[PDB]
């Protein structure tokens, strides 16, 4: 998951292009700090490689995960926990949210999940999410 | 002061310095110094001397 | 939260044009503001306008 040139998706900040690994040491302890070039406003993040799986930043999903969010979209308190359902990290729990600002973040991060699992030409592919809106 | 009081109200490990930073008092301080201060005098030019 | 490296670009408008069109002579200001959460060590660096 944690190598050079990967595409590892932060569960809150979106997907980042990791460029390099740095052993920037914390008092003699060369922690495997991994860089993160999230292309939102380029808030460059150096996270440890060991704490990366602690915080749960995970690799991109596949076509089976795409079909999983598709079948969640097939069948369309509550409001507080469904915002927390975005904070789970499971891609089948993100697609339950889309089935008012919380609905805005859930739709755009699914297309970034859609157009990087399949690599199919992003935010114009939000229109592709509008096709499976009726499902 | 606003930044230090607002980081408490924000959540943990989910914020960015762009969300942290409010440059409104800095730019307001600059403009309220350039206007409304007797050390920023009107330029007095009858002649080069 | 860590501040570093102030930076200036060039101007936004020339002198006489700024004088005629009634604004203030100016230039953009940039710093390198960095936030770290050292609960486990998690830096985030931007270039804040």
């Amino acid at each position: 998951i944690f190598k050079v040139g990967d595409t590892v998706v932060y569960p809150h900040h979106g997907a980042a292009l990791v460029e390099a690994i740095e052993t920037r040491t914390i008092k003699g302890e060369q922690k495997e700090y991994l860089v993160l070039k999230v292309a939102q406003g380029d808030l460059t993040v150096r996270v440890p490689a060991e704490n990366a799986e602690y915080v749960g930043v995970r690799d991109v999903v596949g076509q089976e995960g795409l079909d999983k969010v598709f079948q969640v979209l097939r069948a369309p308190r509550r409001y507080k926990a469904n915002l927390e359902k975005l904070a789970s990290g499971d891609v089948n729990k993100v697609a339950e949210v889309v089935r008012k600002r919380m609905l805005a973040k859930a739709r755009q991060i699914l297309v970034g999940e859609l157009a990087l699992a399949e690599s199919t030409d992003d935010a114009k592919a939000e229109t592709i999410l509008d096709e499976v809106l009726a499902a | 002061r606003v930044v230090r009081e607002r980081m408490t109200t924000q959540d943990v490990e989910a914020i960015t310095p762009q969300t942290l930073i409010n440059i409104r008092p800095v730019v307001a301080a600059i403009k309220e110094f350039f206007g409304t201060s007797q050390l920023s005098q009107f330029m007095d030019q009858n002649n080069p001397l | 939260l860590s501040f570093s490296d102030p930076r200036f670009d060039d101007v936004k408008a020339p002198v006489d044009e700024c004088k005629d069109k009634d604004m203030t002579y100016a230039a953009p200001l940039f710093v390198t503001a960095e936030f770290i959460n050292n609960n486990t060590g998690e830096i985030k660096s931007q270039t804040v306008f």
